[PDB]
Parts: structure tokens; sequence; C-alpha cells
């Protein structure tokens, strides 16, 4: 239920996570 | 070979030594709940006396010693109230916890799923503590301690720590009842993190 920002880095194929 | 096919350890009782640093070896006892499809070395375990579900590479982690697979496959139990159990899944809840004073604190959380193997237990996580917990929530509900409120799997993750470093891990599960919510396992720890991933 806690939230986390998520952006796919397509060049490295990594999900970058950072707090709201 | 060992622990293959019908000897798969999922669903079994296990015990093993546990050692961190130069601390003494202690015995952990628990029930293996699951094997992670995107990382089959990784098992999810409910240990006796630990409220959080742990993810350990049971056959690779050097902290684990003298692993024993016991001749004890955990049988399913009958759920006390099937409709209530189904109703809880995916719901926001307020979960009461008693403390030292006997003061009782209410924690906001979300019921995620029925636990595998230990089928009278429930996966649950909390707004203030977003890792995977496991409780017999029908018991807590009966006692008045629970109020019900009205593919990325397999991808590597990097969490941006405040010191500028990146904490590496993997997405290991998508919650069926709320598919924007995922289980994340960081390489450096055995708690299972549970986050609603907001695209950005």
């Amino acid at each position: 239920a806690a939230r986390m920002c998520c952006k796919l880095d397509p060049a490295r194929d990594v999900l970058c996570l950072r707090p709201i | 070979g060992p622990l293959g096919s019908r000897r798969n350890i999922v669903g079994c009782r296990i015990q093993h030594g546990w050692k961190e640093g130069n601390g003494p070896v202690t015995q952990w006892k628990g029930t293996v709940l699951d094997q992670v499809p995107v990382n089959p070395s990784l098992y999810l375990i409910k240990y006796d006396g630990f409220d959080c579900v742990y993810g350990l590479e049971l056959n690779k982690d050097e902290r684990v010693s003298a692993l024993e697979v016991l001749p004890d496959r955990v049988a399913t139990s009958r759920i006390s109230d099937a409709h209530l159990a189904d109703t809880m899944i995916g719901k926001a809840v307020e979960h009461m916890f008693e403390t030292e004073d006997g003061s009782k604190d209410e924690w906001r959380g979300m019921v995620l799923a029925r636990a595998p193997v230990m089928n009278t237990w429930f996966y649950i996580t909390y707004e203030k503590d977003p890792v995977l917990y496991m409780y017999q929530l029908l018991d807590d509900y009966k006692e008045g301690d629970l109020r019900i409120m009205p593919s990325l799997v397999g991808k590597q993750v990097e969490y941006a720590k405040e010191d500028g470093s990146k904490r590496t891990g993997m997405v290991i599960h998508q919650v069926e009842a709320k598919p924007s919510v995922y289980f994340i396992k960081f390489d450096d720890d055995f708690h299972i993190y549970v986050y609603d991933l907001v695209k950005t």
C-alpha cells in the first residue's frame, strides 16, 4: 500500500525507484 | 537429485543454524511458503516467532548452516470463515497492536493475499512499515483487533539512497488482487518490500 515512484531506464533495463 | 521433484522443499518444515558476524549460531525453525519463479534459488519462509516473511537463498546463503528438511509437509487447515477471508483480500485495514503499557495502537495496512501453504494466514503490509507480514487475521478480526475499511516481475531495481548510492534488488511478485502492488527483494536483505509502484 505504501507508494514508490518507478521509472524504467530503457538503456540499462533497470527500474529506478525513488520516494514520492 | 536432492530436493528435486516430489522432494521440493516448498510446503515443508525446515530448521537450520543462523549466524551473523561473530555472533553465536542460533536455530531457526519455519515453514517454506514459496519458491520465487524469477529466482529459483530464493525461497519465502515463515519462521516461528518472526512476524515478517523472509526471503532467503536457503542453499546459498553463508549465514545458513546445517539446513534440515523435516519429514513434515504442512497440511492445509480449513478456514474458519471463507466469505470473510475472501472479503479481506485487497482491502485497507486498521490493525490493532497491544504494547508494553497495554496501550493499543492502530496501524493502517493492506491485506494482500492468503498465504500459500499456511492457508489460515494472510499476507499483509503497512503504510508505515512497507514489508511483508503474516498473521492469522481471522483471529485478530474475531478479537476486535482488525477493522476492514470501506511485466515488472523479474526486473532489476535500483532504489536511490540519500547518500547517492543505489540499492539493488529485483521485483519478485505482482499482487493478484492489486496488480499495481509488487514484492521487491533487495540483494542485501531478507525482508520482502511491498510497494504500489507509481509510474513516473
